[PDB]
């Protein structure tokens, strides 16, 4: 019990960077940035009240995860002769997290790392977890590239009714920013953008 | 058993000093900077370069005991820009270069860049693989043979005053023939104006000349190029002539 | 110096560690002469004054450097 | 079968064939996991499921 | 704790050496691991706070 | 015996500051801050969580080097009977760690600085080490991670001007196509973002990228 | 009482990205600095005289449902026998900050996050993403007036033969008289709490 | 005592806000970025040397009342044994600087506020709102010639052939000569600062 | 001794500032990147290179004053009976840079921030009256540059070439004969002369 | 520091306990105008980098 | 060794003040440089 | 120099470790040899600890 | 085959025969895998799988 007081400390001091690195609130913490370079903007909201909400939303689908090692790890059978059984025993917590890494990874990158099926024996913590992580930046890069193409179109055509009149010393930017953000409040793109993100790992 | 704790007491106290030497070069390097360097291991590199430099032998008890400490650390970071800024020449030039060749060309005029990134980049390369590194940690090392301190050695103003024309005559004749092409081709487009009035040749002008500043560049980018960048790094030889200790 | 504030017990009595010795070799030769018993007493006594005022000194100055050494942090 | 469970554990004042009719008698004797040990004793050897 | 539970143990003097040792090897281990754990989680809270 | 445990300690401390400096970390956090700056991304993708993904590679290559240190020092038989011997284990502790770092620092940087040492040690009339002893003389520690750690900044600077490449060209043929047109007044980076995002991703940057550097350590089967 | 010490000294700490998410003072913080690039200059307010009145503006609207409960704190009467009538006082000294939490909050949005009188979990996500939609049509509409004048007056550099002429150095000053006319730093500033006195 | 100690360690803690906040000193450090975006200048004169001299004029004007507060509080007649008279005390010590306050700011937007003599906390956002909307009446007295001179350089540059040209760089010298030949560099600092102190 | 401490460390911290408004480099940093102004190309030569060159040009000057205080300082006899005493002695070490500072400054804000010679009325006069310095030799580089651009354009009315960009054809026409009269050494030390006997 | 080097104020129990007002009134001093000054420069960086 | 470690209780201690000084002005020195050059 | 008046009574103890009158002198200097010796240590302590608290203050 | 386990166990006051005997009454001999040893001794040598 006196060892499992240093891994219960051993979780906390380290638990800030592993839910910085290993779930999805990467994704939440990079697509509501790039919404506000789309468009155009440098310092709206902030990055303190984005970083927010971001933590909230990736808070509900990771505690159900965190909430069965609780009552998993309360269990009165802690009192093993044998030092594997335990050590299957710890293994089989953490396979909660397991389900929900290989759900996300790509099998053939965690193959890549198992060198240096998956229904006889998971793979490695270790051997997944940047897997997650760099699949996760490029489908936020994906997703990102997407919502940017139609902010593109009203900063295009706005460019070519200036240039359709004489007048082509102007900067634009005084005049598609107004243009900019009515396109998002009109589509309600805020509440919905959020709706399908809880939507694209847990159902409905 | 107490000198040996004053050996690595004397090291901490030497580094100091070390530190201030060289770390205005390392916010001046292309490849070297905060742009491209992490806070946590930053300070560890420039510690432990001036440990293999330092001139005077690390157990020995330094000469800094309370001779004029906050004068010192001005003195020392004064000669360090001096290194900063002679090293930095080709690069300074080199992106001189690319802003010259963007700003003919049209594309800058929202003003009233990434293609001067571009050569800037691609100098520090060439640089840094034949030698480049032995020759950037030799010109420190000998300038702790000249310039030590409790010493008050200066950069030496008489030869300083030329420093800003002496990389615009460098920066003029490199992006020479580039621009006469691109100005002959525009009167000579005027000419055509002239002998078809409503052409509005001001506009055709800016679609065309991109196309043709970087083309007649292509031809001499491989053979012209490169060496003036090994040509233009300054050696270890020409530390005499930049400074001189005073006492 | 731990030894010296030592030593100056050792140095101050000439050769009592060898008197209470001898004493106690003709104290086992014949013990029952009153010549031999009182001088005994006044020789046998002496010697546990000295090594408690030997070993108290010493036990009040060891205390004393580690009150030194703690405070340099 | 992965989670079979093995321990040996032994008794000061009482023999195997005293513990094995207190299994009789009160109805868990399993003919097919028995207890494997000399019968006067006081050390033997269980194995089998968890509960 | 049996060994001190064990009322026989604790009264014989040639045990009780033991019992001094044990309680030391006990002390020494564990605040060895306490002390060199917490250099690892603070070698790595260096890197990522920046 | 006691103060073989002060050293621990006193090893302790000063760990990730080797981390700092000694290991392979430092390659790979400098082309992950350039592939933000060469996608013209300022503050995303939030390099604090970009500090994690590079070290956890790193310290997946380290392992075997680092795995070795256990196995040499939980040796029962540490305390030995000589001053040169205990002396010379630690050496031959230290040589696994030491011979990684010969195989992949350049040769002349490091000769460079023993050269540089004597002199300021004894004076210039000590004679100058040539090529010539790296077939039979070693160098010290403390005149390898200098040499080392500039080495590698050469090295991930030769990565990041190669990535940096195929952006920089897209990065010219829209600021030229929107000279084509007379939109001169227009801020062409926030027309090259879209196709800067989908040039990594459809070339599947990240996924293999990562793979390539653990082949310039380390081999497979 | 020593672990509602830890309440005590929780709300304290995560107090600052309380603030951050759970006042109007993202209502607050963001049309000021929208009506400074508005203008088109760049920083010559502050960063922190634009911060420094919205901080203080939020404090005058959530003063009064925090000292309903901190008369709630300061009662004695808070200790009971049983378990869930110690609960009974946590909800009911809550339930005066969650009403203005679900009167600026769309109900289907809340509904749809209870499927993980509603609790206060379901209401932040509601309620700032709900704010900033509300904050961004106002700071478009300040836009408006802004927008025409240098159209126009493009068009008067039209009307002559000055096609090489840069036209924001003109409209910047006529920007801002038109504004202090207007006088809209009196009119912004009595427009946000008429939503809530 | 000891209650008097903490009220001052927290007043350092709030000092670089106050500054940034309470004072007149907004009305300095905007019309001094104003001038250098009035002649089109971006980093010049690179607003770092410029938050230097707002800050130091700024300072030397709220020292005499900052002065008073020492000669109210360092007193020996601060043992009241009713705790009434003593609030109404340290009421008494901020005196010179609400009225100060009350000066500069309008009087109906404070009794807006603290409908929620007037209160101290009620004031502090009254008096900024005006003092920035004076701020840019000042912002555009100043800016007033530069346009006469903007327009004049086109119409001579379009009296001639020369209308490709632009007229940026012929409109600075300009410029810059109705400054220093009008001296307003001690014409608008000396303004500024009579408006408050007498001599 | 230890009061001597904070002193002596607080003069680092408020060294990045003292450099931003008390020294020459106020009208150093102000005329180089004036005239690149002047010439229109806004990254050559890069201002970190102009930001380079004018803090070490203002490193020579207040070098001899800074060896000159702790020079007076180094005598430890300054321990007396007076409290004024040790006063007028660490203000003996302040005019070594005062009678630089009293030099500059004009006359009508020094005695007018004395009313409302003092440390802190020079300041504020120091850094007004070395940018008005600064304009006026900056104008007078700048009237060379306001009669090459317009002979250009003039060519182009004589022929038929009223259509086409000036700036095109000018601004290369502006680089070269200034480096050609090798200007940038004449700019820089046509200014170290009047601080200092430079060299 | 007389009074620690006098011999005969160091044994008396009551001049210990004025020396011990002594002590820490000296560091409650020279700490008020230390971290004053600390914040007193602490609140001057922030504006000037504005 | 009453006397000499007392005499040796200041002397490692200011020598150690001392270094940790000369280390906190560079980095105040350097510091004020890297801003000014940021301008 | 309290040190030397300090081992200048330890001599005549160690020719005569029995005199009554020399020891009760004796503890009387020594037990005041304790008070001095810890007193400057934790003295010169305070004057060492709270001027690295001044640069922990301003670093 | 890699998980095979050797241990050495000295026995104070009983010897190999009776436990070999404890082997044989229980079901437990196996004689692949005996163990080595002198017959009337406390030391012994033991060597098989981890169960």
């Amino acid at each position: 019990n006196d060892i499992s007081l240093i891994a219960l400390l051993a979780f906390s001091t380290l638990l800030p960077f592993i839910i910085a690195s290993g779930t999805c609130f990467v994704k939440f913490s990079i697509v509501f940035v790039m919404v506000r370079n789309a468009l155009g903007l440098q310092q709206i909201p902030s990055n303190m009240t984005l970083n927010g909400v971001a933590l909230l939303l990736s808070m509900f689908v990771m505690w159900p995860i965190m909430h069965d090692a609780y009552v998993y790890f309360e269990d009165e059978d802690v009192t093993f002769n044998d030092i594997s059984s335990l050590s299957k025993h710890v293994d089989e917590g953490l396979d909660g997290y397991r389900d929900y890494l290989i759900k996300y990874s790509d099998r053939e990158l965690v193959q890549f790392f198992e060198n240096a099926k998956d229904e006889i024996e998971k793979p490695s913590i270790f051997a997944l977890l940047p897997a997650y992580a760099l699949s996760e930046i490029k489908s936020a890069f994906k997703i990102g590239f997407y919502l940017y193409l139609p902010f593109v179109v009203v900063d295009l055509v706005v460019s070519s009714v200036l240039l359709a009149l004489g007048m082509m010393m102007m900067s634009p930017v005084t005049i598609s920013t107004p243009i900019k953000l009515v396109l998002f409040v009109a589509l309600d793109g805020w509440t919905l953008l959020s709706k399908g993100l809880i939507l694209q790992y847990m159902d409905i | 058993f107490y000198a040996l704790y004053f050996e690595i007491h004397h090291l901490v106290a030497s580094a100091a000093l070390g530190f201030a030497r060289v770390a205005p070069i390392f916010f001046f390097l292309p490849f070297l900077n905060s742009g491209v360097l992490s806070g946590a291991p930053r300070n560890a590199i420039i510690i432990l370069v001036a440990l293999g430099v330092w001139p005077h032998a690390l157990n020995e008890a330094p000469p800094f005991l309370s001779v004029a400490m906050i004068p010192l650390v001005l003195q020392e970071a004064a000669v360090g820009v001096m290194l900063g800024c002679l090293l930095s020449w080709p690069f300074w030039v080199m992106h001189a270069l690319g802003c010259i060749i963007d700003n003919q060309r049209g594309a800058t005029l929202s003003s009233s860049s990434e293609m001067a990134n571009f050569l800037n980049m691609f100098a520090a390369v060439v640089y840094l693989q034949n030698g480049g590194l032995v020759t950037m940690v030799d010109v420190l090392n000998k300038s702790y043979q000249l310039c030590d301190p409790m010493n008050e050695c200066t950069p030496s103003l008489p030869p300083l005053l030329t420093f800003i024309n002496q990389v615009a005559q460098n920066a003029l004749v490199l992006a020479s023939p580039v621009v006469l092409v691109l100005l002959l081709s525009e009167v000579f487009l005027g000419l055509l104006s002239r002998f078809a009035p409503q052409m509005n040749a001001f506009a055709i002008s800016l679609t065309v000349k991109s196309g043709i500043a970087v083309l007649i560049m292509l031809l001499y980018f491989s053979p012209v190029l490169p060496d003036n960048v090994l040509r233009l790094s300054f050696q270890a030889t020409g530390l005499s002539s930049w400074f001189y200790e005073r006492g | 110096y731990l030894d010296d504030v030592s030593a100056k017990f050792d140095t101050g009595v000439d050769n009592l560690q060898t008197q209470v010795t001898e004493a106690l070799d003709k104290l086992a030769a014949k013990p029952s002469d009153p010549a031999l018993l009182a001088a005994y007493q006044s020789k046998l006594s002496e010697y546990n004054l000295y090594r408690n005022a030997q070993s108290n000194t010493v036990k009040v100055f060891k205390d004393i450097d580690a009150a030194i050494i703690q405070n340099f942090r | 079968a992965s989670e079979m469970r093995n321990a040996v554990v032994s008794l000061r004042n009482v023999s195997l064939n005293e513990f094995n009719n207190f299994l009789k008698r009160s109805g868990l004797y399993n003919k097919n996991y028995p207890l494997r040990g000399d019968n006067r004793k006081g050390t033997f050897y269980v194995s089998g499921p968890p509960v | 704790t049996n060994r001190i539970e064990d009322p026989n143990l604790v009264t014989d003097p040639k045990e009780l050496a033991i019992s001094q040792e044990m309680i030391s090897d006990y002390n020494l281990y564990v605040s060895m691991v306490s002390t060199l754990t917490r250099k690892g989680v603070g070698a790595v809270e260096t890197l990522l706070r920046s």
